């Protein structure tokens, strides 16, 4: 048809996987129809990412669309205090791994000069081949395009920086020579470990804070297995 | 009974039976069976006031709809006309609430009947407190809701809050999208004067004494003990002064006619609907209701030229199946478990914003919902 | 109000077997006060136009 | 009602008198919104209600 | 608030239809 | 105008008014001073609506 969505194959309910009431309101455009890592706040309630208990399970909050493919918003599983459904056992199926906004690795080529990166399509005003990660965010920022400093993330050293978004609605590129970006992807691959974060996202890479959440099989699929976070 | 929870499987150990000394505790189950009537009596009375099924009315939006003739010419010709039209519609939520028992095959081989059929009748009860908690929470919870049908999300609403569709103007009076139905009454204590300031949020509007409009004021024994005080002429709390008589029912105990006059007023039927009246003052019925929290008037009106009915509207699921209070099958089906399912689907919304109106007495600050009747608060009153 | 919006709750046929999912409505219990004051909100018409 | 009488309390009420009671003279040729209360309670004499 | 007169020949775009979702309109006339 | 691209067609009434009693009826003004004024709802050139 066009896209398939992460969806629970098996969940059986009586073996701690459980029922709460969500601790805050959901993003439909960010959050739904993905596979969530989390935990419960100092209340009885689930949070996405790491609450009072650390990541206790998986959340896929299921929502509809119209004919024009967006979200249904008046949805009764999706605000705060909406009752859910959190897997410890199980399967999902569809299976993707979980990112929030954007992400562009940013690489110069150059040795002597500047260079010129696109927001959106429109130029940046000229950056040295050797700028300081300051003047990155300071360059992009710096065009009568609305984003501001607000929703842009930097960090990096001369040679190479990572461009962080919290949006999905600004992409980064390459305009003139001597520089290359490339936004980074995720999809999932055949008989890797997946882990839940902190953010509530879920990633084959355990940093720090990483918490095993299941092993895939063949990449479509997710044997959900949760070792819950402890103390 | 106590607010005390046990829940979770019922194992040998939470069986009741005969006691080593006699006592048949398996008797004492429907021994609450007096209160739970004067319970269900009050909601049930509530309930027929308050609520009505659902329809969809095509909401009317007042339009200008002007032309004019001119004077004629025996030579040339007189100018075109048009006319504009524009409506609207308001909907209604629908949510799902479920109950599960479950027996250990060692429970179930020793159990008495009258031990599952009280668990069955507590379910029941705890379903009554569930649909009343949600009747009074669609009128006192003053947020407005999310709802979505044939893909549309839309607004679902509560009186009039300062969200929605603007009250249509009324002779002189005119309405700025912040208008509202939930309001205080600047004092501590209840007045007289909040009595005529609430009686105005609904004759703002023309539901009013000279449209025939009946009017309800549901209080609390906390308000109802100051009310009865106001006496014609006589100065009461916070240096308001009394426009009309309090009038006892004739179920009250006696007073003597203070004067030769008579006191101003009508002396009400006993019942407004199913519900008993303790008097009036001025064209209020007051209702005498614990079910009302302390600090809290409710003003309803009804009938009159715009004939005002019910304030909320109730929603059942379109699916045959889904309706009612329905008992369900479990998982667990014979050994070493039996398990089971209590399911109610429904849902609420108001229509006629302006028909009631809430006063919270306090001296500052914004309206508060009462948290028994608050939307997150929990499943029982 | 002049009219009112026709509702239209069966949309086409309801699947088979389903009625065991769906409990029965037990018929004395003191909630159905509520449920026997409800009606069914589909309306056909005028859904772009909640407001 | 609405006289204050001991330590600074309000009635709430007038002390209605019983049919046995003598004779009195009301503001009202009504008297009384309201009946007087009957006049034994079980096997007792009542003087008045309140 | 105040009242307007539309005056001009009637047109295309000046049509009452039954709306996107099914109101008719033209049922309300009267109204 | 009568099939295409435009159809039209009038509406008309003639009439007229006066007084013949002139002495049978009057309009006071409340006003503390000057003329007697016609108010503009009902002054003849100010529009053809009530």
């Amino acid at each position: 048809a066009l896209k398939t969505k992460p969806r629970w194959d098996k969940y059986d309910g009586y073996v701690g996987n459980y029922r709460g009431v969500l601790g805050e309101d959901i993003d439909l455009d960010t959050e739904a129809n993905r596979v969530l890592a989390v935990g419960t706040n100092s209340n009885g309630a689930i949070v996405v990412g790491a609450g009072q208990t650390g990541i206790k399970g998986l959340m896929i909050v299921a929502v509809g669309a119209d004919i024009h493919g967006a979200m249904l918003d008046g949805g009764i599983n999706n605000h705060a205090g909406d009752p859910q459904d959190v897997g410890k056992h199980g399967e999902i199926t569809n299976f993707q791994p979980t990112v929030f906004g954007r992400t562009f690795g940013v690489a110069i080529s150059a040795t002597e000069g500047n260079v010129k990166l696109a927001v959106n399509g429109v130029d940046t005003g000229n950056i040295a081949y050797d700028t300081s990660a300051a003047n990155l965010k300071s360059g992009i920022v710096a065009v009568d395009d609305g984003f501001t400093a607000d929703d842009f993330t930097v960090t990096g050293t001369a040679p190479n920086f990572t461009i962080v978004t919290t949006r999905t609605d600004v992409t980064i590129t390459a305009s003139g020579e001597g520089v290359t970006v490339t936004e980074a992807t995720s999809v999932a691959a055949a008989g890797t470990n997946y882990y839940g974060h902190a953010d509530g996202t879920v990633n084959a890479v355990k940093g720090s804070d990483g918490v095993y959440v299941g092993h895939t099989q063949e990449a479509d699929r997710l044997i959900v297995n949760v070792k819950d976070e402890e103390d | 009974t106590a607010p005390v929870r046990q829940e979770g499987i019922m194992t040998q150990g939470d069986l009741v039976t005969v006691t080593s000394d006699g006592i048949d505790l398996n008797a004492l189950w429907n021994s609450f069976a007096e209160s739970i009537a004067i319970y269900n009596e009050a909601m049930d009375n509530l309930i027929q006031l308050l609520t009505y099924p659902v329809t969809v009315p095509v909401e009317p939006v007042v339009q200008i709809g002007e032309t004019t003739f001119e004077e004629a010419t025996e030579l040339g010709v007189p100018r075109g006309a048009g006319l504009p039209i524009e409506v609207f519609q308001m909907g209604y939520d629908l949510r799902h609430y479920d109950k599960r028992n479950a027996y250990s095959w060692m429970f179930l081989a020793d159990a008495d009947g009258r031990q599952v059929e009280a668990i069955h009748d507590a379910v029941l009860w705890a379903d009554k407190r569930l649909v009343f908690r949600k009747v009074m929470e669609a009128l006192f919870d003053n947020r407005t809701r999310r709802a979505n049908i044939r893909n549309q999300a839309y607004n679902v609403y509560p009186l009039y809050n300062g969200d929605g569709v603007p009250p249509p103007r009324f002779k002189n009076n005119v309405f700025d999208e912040t208008h509202s139905h939930y309001v205080i009454s600047h004092n501590s204590v209840v007045d007289s004067s909040d009595l005529e300031d609430l009686m105005e949020l609904l004759a703002e509007h023309g539901y009013s004494p000279q449209a025939g409009t009946q009017f309800l004021l549901l209080a609390n024994k906390a308000e109802t003990d100051a009310i009865r005080q106001f006496r014609r002429g006589v100065v009461n709390n916070n240096g308001a002064t009394a426009g009309y008589d309090f009038i006892p029912s004739p179920t009250q105990p006696a007073m003597m006619l203070p004067n030769a006059e008579g006191l101003l007023g009508n002396q009400p039927a006993p019942t407004f609907g199913g519900l008993a009246v303790i008097g009036s003052y001025g064209f209020w019925n007051i209702v005498e209701e614990d079910y009302i929290p302390p600090g809290y008037l409710v003003g309803v009106g009804y009938g009159g030229a715009f004939n005002l009915g019910n304030p909320v509207g109730l929603r059942q699921h379109a699916n045959p199946a889904m309706q009612g209070l329905r008992i369900i099958a479990g998982n667990y089906q014979r050994y070493p478990l039996v398990d089971g399912f209590y399911a109610r689907s429904f849902g609420t919304g108001v229509r006629q914003r302006g028909g009631a109106a809430i006063m919270q007495i306090k001296a500052s600050g914004a309206y508060e919902c009462p948290p028994i009747y608050k939307k997150g608060g929990g499943f029982l009153v | 109000p002049k009219t009112s919006a026709v509702n239209f709750p069966q949309s086409g046929p309801r699947p088979a077997g389903a009625a065991v999912v769906f409990g029965t409505k037990v018929s004395g219990a003191p909630g159905n006060v509520v449920s026997n004051n409800a009606a069914t909100f589909a309306p056909l018409t005028g859904t772009q136009n909640f407001e």
